[PDB]
RNA sequence: UAGCGGCGAGUACACUGUACUUGC
RNA sequence: UGCAUACUUUUCCUCCGCCGAAAGGCGUAGGUAAUCUUUAUCAAUAUAUAUCGUGAUGGGGAUAGAUUAUUGCAAUUAUUAAUCUUGAACGAGGAAUGCCUAGUAAGCAUGAUUCAUCAGAUUGUGCUGACUACGUCCCUGCCCUUUGUACACAC
């Protein structure tokens, strides 16, 4: 018998716990859904308790971390993102970039809106980080899903 | 100066038909005349509430407050110490700290309620937890209200 | 039968199913009960370090809660609810007689 | 620095300026004559 | 027979109910005279002078007010009584009078029938008052 | 009538009787109020017709009001820890026993006593 | 029919300056029993003048120090001032105040050379200057606020030297004539 | 150890493990620092 | 002292050091230029100090 | 004077003291303070009356002064007197 | 879990409903 | 009095009935909450009547003294707190300074946050609804076209 507001709080808390656990484990694939291989996860969780934008960001983190060139890696990942079906994409990389002078660079294409309630409701966002030889690399990817129709669109047949 | 043309038909069947201030002062006069309650000998050395912090300077405060308490007792037929405090609440100056209110002292209200219980205007029942007027008090003060109405009407 | 969620589309669809099921099963059912919405708020400030202007943003939790009542069988009602609900909702049961 | 006393249009301020008195003693005189502020008689 | 109407202005709200009678109008238990301000009493009386007491001599307008300030409650009850008398003329007592009724009401002012939506403004940060910015010390 | 002089100035001729009684001592108004109540002097009058009998009644009330109902807690300077018990000791002698307690706290010579000797408030005036 | 404080229907009004009647905008639609009209004042440019002149005065009055917005005292004080003026002077206080506003407001001011005063600005200037006199009188001068209002209003009506409004009007016109 | 079950040392945020900036409204008991970025996933939404 | 009555037929332009002047074709001898302060609408009535004083149109 | 203080018991002692010390002595005395009192009584019974006694090692600033432990100083030489009993210890760095 | 009522039993006045209590 | 141990459930606000000026203390109604605090009503500006009637006054409360109760193992560097005593400026503020266009200025308050105890802080909420433009770049800071630069870590 816990109050309903604190039960919502517990709901959100466990949502965060499961989100971080999924982030930790789901590193050898994309997202095959969640469950409300499997045996160890279910046992650990029970003992404790009682197009894919995030997958593409994880794949780009993998490609950067395993030792491939930044430019070719981003070019190929852009090719895959475009072939997936999204209207546009954006990838931003922050880190050493093979120098002691920090530098950054965006990969934009298409409409690629970034501000507002419709923009947040439409465009999926993701961000990952990894260790490096002399610091940490941040990889942030925004991918817009194809468009209910976008409010600005007007076409009459 | 005080009467105003009331252009709609009156009923005048209870004290809610008559004003609070004139009723409380008039029945304070009635109470002082009839000597139903004592002074009491203990009221006169203490302020009615800490936030007032200063002497009453009226010499009739016990009886006037008692009449107002009877008014409130009918107005809300289930009230007690908390209601009396929050009806008689006043601000307080806490020194260099800013203005902030507080409820008055409770023992004067307790003594007035005790004396009313002794006189048999108010009764205590588990149902309707707050204090309520008895049937005797109801009829007596309804006739008193119509008495005041006809007195100050024509 | 009380219904609680954090989004209103879920309660709309679940209650629509409940009303249509009551209509089909011809039961003695109480009418829609639309509670005043209850919101939960917290005041937060950005800038995890102490350098910068003071800006503060508020958060909202409009939790939706409805009540209904039916004359039916507990097993059949819980069965159709379990069939046609998503666990993002919480439902509790209380029954009528007349 | 007040200089008035009680020892010697009924409005308090006018009476006070008339006899050169304060408003408290002015209202005392008003009561003693007719027999906080309010509409004129 | 019986109708019920509403009135909303500022924070206070009022609910009115017109019934057949002899002219017994009540704001809860107390009169419209004892509420203290003769000032607001004048505005309360304005509908009575702009309609007439002879036609009210046959109707009892049950009224309740709960919340808001004194001025807000006065305006709320004025709006409620305006709408209630409009509806009861529309319904029961006499119909051809209501056109001239609303004519006089609207000519004298448009506030009586429907009240303003001027209510509180949500507070912003940066100062104590909503439209005040924290004092800047260069 | 006006201008009657006592141990403390009572120039309060025009001034009302209660404020005249408070102005001489107990400027907190309230032990003066309780003395006024115990001596039972009416408020409707002014201070221009105050009697020497009334003055004697004031001073008799003031001389150890403990025999009167005036509560121990309502008594100024309740305990003043010692073998005996103290009382409001009227203006000049009140300042004299203020000096008495002050020199006792000097020979106490603690943080707050030396802070005052160095010229500061007790809780911390916060000159920082 | 409608009367101010059940007393004043103001069946007569002086012709004024042929604009002051329109600016004060006192009319059957603007007749009110008492002060404190909470109606809209800020719609158009003329919505400032559309407010009754009595309402302008009473709403201007209460501004000094702690007195911010004490409009209940504004209403009581102005009502008692109407009664005081009616008593000490046999002329209708309404027409007395109308004469005060027709003779008190300055007509030409100087900012850079001089500029004329738009008639709504003249109404507002007269109200503001009578208010300045009232606040000077109520800043620690023994007498009551309603009595001070009686003095100021009667003197601004009769062009008496005891009127701060008339004194400052003479100041303003003298400056304007000496400059432009 | 000399522990007490009140005050700052009685509880710490579940994630940051720091006795600083601890909010207890509706029993969340999570540091605001992490709460700011945890608002979306937990369910907290900013509207006005 | 005295004035001369005038009407407003139009509001010409707002100018001055800080927009505190409004040129007006006000009224004594039909055509007369004036400068006014504050809100003047279409259909106002104003006063004039001297009949034969002229402003400077901008 | 001091004979009654030294003979009379602890509840009347707190009655003598302010309600602050009443609350403190009712709610807590503790092993630290009881061992301190035993140490102080032994030190005062052994040290000669012709010389003032020695301070208390393992110093503390929250030990209430009780007449049943006369003579002690701290290790700032103010002696705890019957006018000192209710002020607790203090006696720390205040150097100007 | 809010109210609008209807009358079921009323407390006092009006007169050819009301201030206040109880339930469906 | 202490340690070791078995049970009710103390661990939220609290109405009420009592004890206590109060502080606070004692027993219990209710509620995991439009159902109990409380909300057919919790503050203050007021409003109306009485004391006072502009005199650094009785305004003002810096100053400190005696303590009562709780909070906390711990309050001494007098946390908080109820009483009683204590009487600093202040005649409305030089040169400068901030903010502001309508339920808003301004005033009056009040909720919550950190909480064993503590708002003078921060964030919401409400009451009293005003004087005034509805424009100008003259000041300050920015945007623009042109121009002149010996300035490019960029007057």
């Amino acid at each position: 018998p816990i109050s309903k507001k604190r039960k919502f709080i517990n709901d959100g808390v466990f949502q965060a716990e499961l989100n971080e656990f999924l982030a930790r484990i789901l590193a050898e694939d994309g997202y095959s859904g969640v469950e409300v291989r499997i045996r160890e996860l279910t046992s650990l969780v029970q003992k404790r308790f009682f197009l894919c934008a995030m997958a593409q960001a994880e794949s780009l983190r993998y490609k950067l971390l395993k030792g491939l060139a930044v430019r070719r890696a981003c070019y190929g990942v852009l090719r895959h993102i475009m072939e997936s079906g999204a209207k546009g994409c954006e990838v931003i990389v922050s880190g050493k970039l093979r120098a002691q002078r920090a530098k950054s660079m965006k990969f934009r294409d298409g409409y690629l809106i970034s501000t507002g309630e419709p923009s947040k409701r439409f465009v999926n966002t993701a961000t990952r980080s990894a260790q490096l030889k002399q610091g940490v690399l941040g990889i942030k990817v925004k991918i817009m899903l194809p468009t209910s129709i976008l409010p600005d669109n007007i076409s009459v047949l | 100066r005080l009467l105003e043309p009331v252009p709609f038909v009156k009923t005048n069947n209870c004290i809610k038909d008559v004003d609070a201030d004139l009723f409380i002062r008039s029945y304070a006069t009635h109470l002082k005349l009839h000597n139903k309650i004592t002074y009491p000998k203990w009221c006169t050395f203490v302020k009615t509430g800490k936030g007032r912090k200063l002497a009453p300077l009226n010499e009739d405060w016990y009886f006037i407050r008692a009449s107002s308490i009877l008014r409130r007792l009918y107005l809300h037929p289930d009230i007690g110490v908390g209601f009396l405090r929050r009806q008689f609440s006043s601000k307080q100056r806490r020194g260099v700290a800013p203005n902030h209110t507080s409820l008055a002292s409770g023992k004067i209200l307790r003594s007035i309620l005790q004396q009313l219980e002794n006189l048999g205007y108010v009764e205590q029942n588990p149902k309707k937890k707050g204090r309520r007027l008895t049937t005797k008090g109801e009829n007596a003060i309804n006739n008193f209200a119509r008495y005041i109405n006809k007195k100050v009407y024509n | 039968i009380a219904l609680t969620s954090k989004n209103l589309r879920a309660i709309e669809k679940v209650c629509s199913d409940i009303m249509k099921g009551a209509k089909e099963k011809n039961l003695n059912v109480s009418g829609p009960v639309r509670l005043p919405v209850k919101t939960l708020r917290i005041t937060t400030r950005k800038s995890p370090c102490g350098e910068g202007t003071n800006t503060w943003d508020r958060f909202e939790l409009r939790i939706y809660k409805r009540l209904i009542d039916l004359y039916s069988q507990c097993e059949v009602v819980t069965q159709m609810t379990s069939i046609n609900i998503d666990p993002v909702v919480e439902v509790e049961v209380i029954i009528t007689d007349s | 620095k007040l200089n008035h006393a009680v020892f010697i249009v009924i409005t308090p301020s006018a009476i006070a300026e008339k006899y050169k008195v304060n408003l408290s003693v002015a209202r005392a005189v008003i009561n003693h004559l007719a027999d906080s502020q309010k509409l004129y008689t | 027979k019986r109708v019920q109407t509403f009135g909303k202005k500022k924070t206070a709200v009022a609910v009115a109910t017109v019934t057949n009678g002899k002219g017994l109008i009540k704001l809860n238990g107390k009169n419209l005279d004892l509420v203290e301000p003769y000032i607001l009493k004048t505005k309360v009386y304005e509908p009575l002078w702009l309609i007439g007491s002879g036609k009210l001599k046959n109707l009892d307008i049950r009224i309740r007010v709960k919340g808001g300030g004194q001025t807000s409650q006065i305006y709320a009850i004025r709006q409620a009584i305006g709408k209630g008398i409009i509806s009861y003329y529309q319904k029961y007592v006499d119909e051809s009078t209501k056109k001239e009724l609303k004519d006089v009401l609207l000519r004298y002012d448009r506030s009586l029938l429907v009240g303003d939506t001027r209510r509180c403004e949500p507070k912003k940060f940066g100062g104590k008052g909503a439209r005040a910015r924290y004092q800047k010390s260069y | 009538q006006h201008i009657l002089r006592i141990l403390n100035t009572n120039v309060d001729g025009k001034e009302k009787v209660i404020i005249a009684l408070t102005a001489i001592k107990g400027i907190g108004k309230r032990m003066a109020t309780v003395i006024c109540k115990q001596a039972n002097v009416d408020p409707t009058k002014r201070a221009g017709e105050l009697t020497t009998e009334e003055i004697d009644n004031i001073v008799h009330i003031m001389s150890t009001p403990t025999q009167f109902k005036i509560p121990d807690w309502f008594l100024n300077r309740r305990k003043d820890l010692k073998e005996g018990k103290n009382i409001h000791v009227i203006a000049n002698q009140l300042d004299s026993y203020l000096r008495e307690d002050l020199e006792r706290m000097k020979k106490i010579r603690l943080h707050r006593g030396l802070r005052h000797h160095w010229g500061l408030r007790v809780r911390g005036q916060h000159t920082k | 029919d409608i009367k101010l404080f059940k007393k004043w229907s103001y069946e007569e009004i002086n012709i004024a300056d042929l604009s002051l009647v329109d600016c004060i905008a006192v009319s059957q639609k603007a007749c009110v029993y008492t002060p404190h009209t909470a109606g809209r004042y800020q719609k158009k440019r003329f919505r400032k003048a559309l407010c009754p002149i009595v309402e302008r005065l009473v709403n201007s009055m209460m501004m000094h120090g702690r007195n911010n917005g004490k409009k209940l005292k504004a209403i009581r004080i102005v009502a008692y001032a109407f009664e005081i003026i009616h008593l000490m002077t046999g002329e209708n206080p309404l027409q007395v105040f109308v004469n005060a506003v027709q003779k008190g407001g300055p007509r030409e001011d100087s900012t850079r050379q001089a500029v004329d005063v738009s008639p709504l600005r003249r109404v507002n200037q007269a109200i503001y200057l009578i208010c300045t006199g009232a606040r000077n009188a109520a800043f620690r001068n023994i007498k009551s606020i309603s009595e001070c209002l009686a003095e100021e209003i009667i003197n601004c009506a009769n062009e008496s030297s005891s009127s701060y409004a008339i004194k400052k009007k003479d100041e303003i016109e003298r400056v304007a004539k000496a400059n432009r | 150890v000399h522990p007490k079950k009140y005050g700052q040392g009685s509880r710490q945020c579940r994630v940051c493990s720091n006795k600083h900036a601890i909010i207890r409204k509706y029993n969340i008991n999570i540091c605001r620092q992490c709460f700011r970025e945890r608002a979306d996933i937990i369910g907290f939404k900013k509207y006005r | 002292e005295k004035s001369k009555l005038a009407k407003v037929e139009k509001v010409l332009g707002r100018t001055g050091s800080r927009g505190g002047v409004i040129q007006v074709r006000a009224q004594f001898g039909r055509f007369l230029i004036r400068n006014v302060k504050g809100p003047v609408r279409e259909g106002d009535i104003l006063a004039l100090l001297e009949t034969e004083r002229e402003a400077r149109r901008l | 004077d001091l004979d009654k203080l030294l003979d009379l018991s602890q509840d009347e002692l707190i009655k003598l003291f302010k309600a602050r010390q009443r609350r403190k002595f009712q709610r807590g005395i503790s092993k630290k303070a009881k061992s301190l009192l035993k140490k102080i009584r032994k030190s005062k019974k052994n040290c000669e009356p012709g010389e003032k006694p020695n301070p208390v090692p393992t110093h503390l600033r929250n030990m209430t002064i009780i007449p049943e432990m006369v003579g002690s100083i701290v290790a700032t030489n103010v002696e705890i007197k019957p006018e000192m009993i209710g002020y607790y210890l203090g006696e720390f760095s205040i150097t100007y």
